[PDB]
């Protein structure tokens, strides 16, 4: 793993809390320390710590988040700050993606349907090549990637190199093509396929967007070139280059060999399983499709079902962690986990749920389990064959703090100097009133306002009342699609309302530096929804503009809302002395 | 177009050549834009007029100056078991080309495949099957007198009731008997006699026995009922006037 | 009968003669009207083509390594494509040219020796058979072939229970009786899931079956109604009849004179009621 410095490119000057929060973190890591916090609150830019400290460390990172939305606005960005540097990606390349699931009391086979995307198994590829072509490489994963995999060993055996005047047979090259899952495609020029024409060979592979023409002499490399796939324009000209397996199921024919040995093994078994269970029918499902697949491995060597032979390809035992991107990864490799408090939890309740699944899939005769076996790690399997492990949020998770030992790293004063907003509580009544009064108010200036509920009936009664009264105002209920909030961004940008009254989704993907007002009903409920995190996530919101203000009308008071707006307040005395010792005042940025 | 491949075995071996496929034959015209289609294809080697030039670098072209375009495809010699390679630039010129190359002493011998005569040459018959010398048909009809065979005699019998390139020039090889070397005018003239006997025994090829060996009987068995009515005077070419009403009774007795 | 089902049922418009209604149509989805009529009139259609299991072998075929490192389409080990037919030929095998007056003469050609393919593409031994050998056994041997694969198994399976599979797999239509087409018919019907909504009517089929060939299509309606299916077939075959588990007889005397249900209900029932010649023999039979 060929690591380039990570040449940081950054024209912002850390200050506030910065310097210190990355000294203490890089010491924190220096000590051996496999479980660390950061407390991040909002505005304090994450991205350019966990850059910096990849930076000092000059690890293979991994960075964990729990949706692929949040993905996207990261890693683009961090490659202005890395533009010398592998910065990759890998998430759920599935447009659509209904997995192999079985109705047992209806006896219904869902069978596993996928729309597939492209460039996200691209970007997949690109990071696993990277990774094992390289030291200097960040890969951003969701979940998926402790599902089971195949092994980067053979990832990068499989794979090739070859140079500029060296003696190769062309024709070896093409089987090898072949092998590493590359076609042939004489017809036209695709993806991860190729061309032969005379000496001639050109090729677009699976993981970099580009082409490549080669010329051969005779069976010998006379030149390569860089190339556009379709125009064919020379990028450039580099004497060597490797090619890396089209697909992550990379398997040497011996592997396949073994693969193929313990599936007829476990075959067997989950025969004599499903026999003893009585459930014939599922087991001669099972044993029909397994056959099928086993033909076209012994033929071909691909299909669908691969990955829930994953045990057999990899080799490792049953019930152990299947292949992952973590093995692509060093054992010195860094590793960060932003919104581990519900990543964790995301992991362990995928593992039950899909686990689940298996249960009706292999217990009852769709797979081996060895598709229980390419599964994602069980918690204890992941927290194993993870390295030092950094957790990113203004909100530590309990089991985070538990493993942490409590202890963490504080980055809450932005370097720009704004502050959070001033709270006020008051009883649920005088509620229509009040609210009106603001949302007047606010539209003098025309500005926003944003409302949280707890029930769908109240609240789409609510607002049905405000637009009665000539109010600008929307609501949001369980199941809102894209249209309807990105129509209201334009109309806020706009200047069109002022007011949305959400329950529960509302609290994920806004960011509206225009709102000075939040409104929170119904607070008194001591509810997992509505936790010390949601209080604090409505605290972060509030704290976008200058003077923000939030206001939870209940009647009585939970003992997570007040101690969060306490430990808010206080702090924000602090950025506020920051910022006049600065003699700067809370810069809006 | 397998003789046009296997033909590498007729030029020496290790003698040099190109993969010349012909893609527009002789059609100048400034084709740039063609250039670039056969890069997006992927080749890099051309010839335009004769002159070899890589398709990554093609010369500049104009409609008025003369382009040969017989691109080059691959770089060989007569090598020993390339069929491989020969193949995948064969038959894609035997497309692009479409049907046509060439190995040429650049260290000639022309790789072309052409119909009715090897040489691209018309043929009095396009090949060798009956009915080209059927002048009842149009194959044998004379262009002024439509086989009736007149204008005094058309300019194009001259007393040979078929057309002068349908009349020997591809058929002078009947060697039926003796010194067999006849025109269709030359069996109309045969008498009846003359052509039994000749038919009697004629060695023409194995084939050729095979496959008119029905025709031997026929004619056989024709002859003798011809014989046990008497009836041989009559010649082939005998004006059909000639029947005495009695002859063709006894043509049809011998039917019957 | 005909005219209505077809016209509600599969959106026929043809012309339903004279009746004031038809009802039961609520019990049914789809009519299927079956003859003697040959399945093809050329020889480029054959067994594989008709099945649709021909591009499941070319794809077969493709599975080969060879196959994988040559890059080409099933379409290519077709033996009715443009690339891999011989021009000798066009892939047909022997090589034919001919006049009116006498028929021609089967010749092997160069390229084919029988093959009726080109050895470039016949180079695939896929399972160690050429395509030539492939297409050449025929339906019994490629049965007891293709086992652990799925949709060919299903066919093959479905000829081998018809028990006519002794049928050259490139046998041309032309060169195939019209009973042996309807065989071929009603197994391609088999293999079509219809659970049984379906209704088949059917001519008089003893021409192009013998006794057995009878029975077989015997056993493939006892197998169609089995699986739902209902049938009703013209037919002056006593057995036939006698197997149908219900009976229908119309005509109290032929042509003019006939023109109602004279009897019905099982073939016995029919029989009971002399009121039908064919009742009469369903009588004394049985
Ligand atoms: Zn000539
Ligand atoms: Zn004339
Ligand atoms: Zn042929």
């Amino acid at each position: 793993r060929a690591g380039g410095h990570f040449e940081v490119v950054s024209p912002h000057a850390p200050a506030g809390d910065q310097p210190a929060a990355i000294d203490e973190l890089e010491r924190r890591i220096n000590a051996g320390e496999r479980d660390v916090v950061l407390l991040g609150a909002t505005g304090t830019g994450k991205s350019a710590t966990t850059a910096w400290l990849i930076e000092r460390l000059q690890r293979p990172t991994l960075v964990m988040a729990p949706n692929k939305t949040l993905a996207a606005q990261l890693a683009n960005e961090l490659r202005e700050m890395l533009p010398h540097n592998a910065v990759e990606y890998f998430v759920s390349y599935y447009d659509y993606y209904q997995p192999e699931a079985y109705i047992a009391q209806t006896d219904t086979y869902i069978e596993k349907d996928s729309s597939i995307n492209d460039d996200v198994e691209r970007l997949r590829h690109s990071a696993t090549s990277a990774l094992l072509s390289r030291r200097d490489v960040v890969v951003v994963a969701s979940v998926s990637c402790i599902y089971g995999l195949g092994t980067p060993q053979s990832y990068l055996d499989r794979s090739v190199e070859l140079k500029v005047g060296e003696e190769v047979p062309r024709d070896g090259l093409l089987r090898l093509l072949v092998d590493v899952q590359y076609t042939r495609n004489d017809m036209s020029f695709t993806r991860g396929s190729f061309r032969v024409r005379g000496d001639t060979v050109e090729i677009i592979p699976s993981y970099e967007e580009l082409a490549v023409r080669i010329e051969f002499f005779g069976d010998e490399i006379e030149a390569l070139y860089y190339l556009h796939p379709l125009t064919g324009e020379v990028i450039r000209q580099v004497d060597s280059l490797r090619i890396f397996p089209a697909t992550h199921y990379v398997a040497g024919p011996e592997r396949m060999a073994h693969a193929v040995s313990a599936i007829e093994e476990e075959l067997a078994e989950r025969l004599a399983e499903l026999e003893s269970q009585g459930k014939l029918l599922e087991a001669q499902r099972l044993r029909m499709r397994t056959n099928y697949d086993i033909e076209m491995m012994r033929q071909v060597g691909f299909c669908s079902g691969i990955e829930n032979y994953s045990r057999h390809i990899d080799g490792r035992g049953p019930g152990t962690p299947p292949a992952t991107l973590l093995d692509y990864f060093p054992e010195d490799f860094l590793l960060v986990i932003d919104e581990s408090h519900v990543t964790v939890p995301q992991i362990g309740g995928m593992y039950e749920g899909d686990i689940s699944r298996k249960r009706n899939l292999v217990e009852y005769g769709f797979r081996l389990p060895s598709a229980c076996d390419n599964r994602p790690l069980t918690w204890e399997e992941f927290a194993d064959r993870i390295g030092q492990t950094v957790y990113l949020s203004a909100t530590p998770g309990p089991y985070e703090l538990s493993q942490t030992g409590g202890e963490f790293v504080e980055q809450v004063i932005r370097p720009t100097g704004l502050v959070d907003p001033k709270v006020v509580v008051k009883p649920t009544k005088g509620q229509i009133d009040d609210l009106i009064g603001e949302i007047r108010t606010r539209a003098d200036a025309d500005q926003r306002v944003l409302v949280t509920t707890l029930t769908k009936k109240m609240a789409e009664d609510l607002t049905d009342y405000l637009l009665e009264m000539g109010i600008r105002v929307r609501y949001l209920h369980s199941e809102v699609d894209t249209l309807r909030r990105v129509e209201l961004l334009r109309q806020l940008r706009l200047g069109d309302y002022d007011v949305l009254v959400g329950i529960n989704l509302l609290r994920e993907g806004l960011d509206l530096p225009e709102v000075s007002l939040v409104a929170i009903l119904d607070a008194d409920k001591e509810g997992f929804l509505r936790s010390s995190r949601s209080l604090i996530q409505t605290i972060g919101r509030a704290a976008r503009n200058v003077s923000g203000e939030v206001h939870m009308y209940a009647d009585k008071i939970t003992d997570s809302m007040r101690e969060a707006i306490d430990e808010t307040e206080r702090r924000r005395a602090k950025q506020i002395a920051y910022n006049e010792a600065n003699g700067i005042d809370p810069q809006p940025l | 177009p397998q003789q046009i491949v296997d033909q590498v075995l007729a030029m020496p071996e290790g003698t040099r050549f190109l993969v010349l496929a012909p893609v527009v034959r002789t059609r100048k015209g400034e084709f740039a834009d063609l250039f670039d289609k056969l890069n997006a294809q992927g080749y890099s080697r051309v010839r335009v007029d004769g002159v070899v030039h890589p398709l990554t670098d093609p010369p500049k072209l104009k409609k008025q100056e003369k382009h040969d375009i017989e691109v080059v495809v691959d770089r060989l010699t007569v090598k020993a078991a390339a069929k491989r390679r020969l193949t995948d630039s064969v038959e894609t010129a035997l497309n692009l080309a479409d049907g046509i190359v060439v190995l040429e002493f650049v260290d000639e011998q022309r790789f072309s495949e052409k119909l009715a005569c090897p040489n691209g040459h018309a043929l009095a018959v396009d090949d060798l099957e009956p009915r080209s010398f059927s002048f009842n048909s149009p194959y044998g009809a004379c262009p002024e007198c439509s086989g009736l065979g007149i204008r005094v005699p058309c300019p194009v019998c001259a007393g040979t009731r078929l057309k002068p390139e349908i009349l020997a020039v591809t058929l002078a090889g009947e060697s039926k008997g003796e010194h067999g070397a006849k025109s269709i005018a030359e069996v109309c003239e045969l008498s009846i006699a003359d052509c039994a006997d000749f038919l009697n025994a004629l060695t023409l090829g194995p084939r050729e026995q095979a496959i008119a060996g029905q025709v031997l009987k026929e004619i056989r068995s024709r002859l003798g009922f011809l014989l046990d009515v008497g009836l041989e005077y009559l010649s082939l070419s005998r004006a059909a006037a000639t029947l005495s009403g009695g002859e063709a009774q006894r043509i049809r007795l011998a039917t019957q | 009968l005909a005219a209505v089902l077809a016209n509600r049922l599969n959106g026929a418009r043809q012309v339903p003669g004279r009746h004031t209604r038809v009802t039961g149509l609520d019990y049914l989805d789809k009519l299927v009207r079956v003859d003697q009529s040959p399945i093809g009139r050329t020889p480029r259609s054959n067994p594989a083509t008709y099945t649709g299991v021909f591009d499941k072998i070319r794809t077969l075929f493709a599975a080969t390594t060879e196959a994988k490192v040559r890059g080409y389409q099933p379409g290519r080990f077709s033996f009715n494509v443009k690339g891999g037919r011989c021009e000798a030929c066009t892939g047909d095998g022997t090589i034919k040219i001919e006049m009116n007056f006498l028929p021609d003469v089967y010749v092997p050609c160069e390229v084919c020796q029988g093959a009726r393919y080109n050895r470039e593409t016949l180079e695939v031994h896929y399972k160690g058979k050429t395509v030539s050998e492939v297409l050449d056994m025929s339906i019994e041997e490629a049965a007891e072939f293709f086992e652990p694969i799925a949709g060919v198994h299903r066919y093959l399976r479905t000829l081998v229970d018809v028990g006519l599979g002794y049928v050259r797999l490139g046998q041309p239509a032309p060169t195939l009786s019209g009973g042996e087409a309807q065989r071929v018919k009603l197994a391609s019907e088999l293999q079509k899931r219809s659970t049984g909504r379906t209704v088949y009517i059917l001519d008089e089929p003893t021409t192009g079956l013998h006794f057995d060939d009878i029975r077989k299509l015997l056993n493939v309606i006892n197998g169609l109604v089995d699986k739902g299916n209902t049938v009703i077939v013209i037919e002056h075959n006593l057995d036939v009849i006698k197997t149908s588990d219900w009976i229908i007889d119309l005509g109290p005397e032929g042509g003019a004179g006939g023109g109602t249900v004279v009897a019905q209900g099982t073939p016995e029932d029919v029989a009971a009621v002399p009121a039908s010649y064919t009742g009469k023999f369903l009588a004394e039979v049985v």
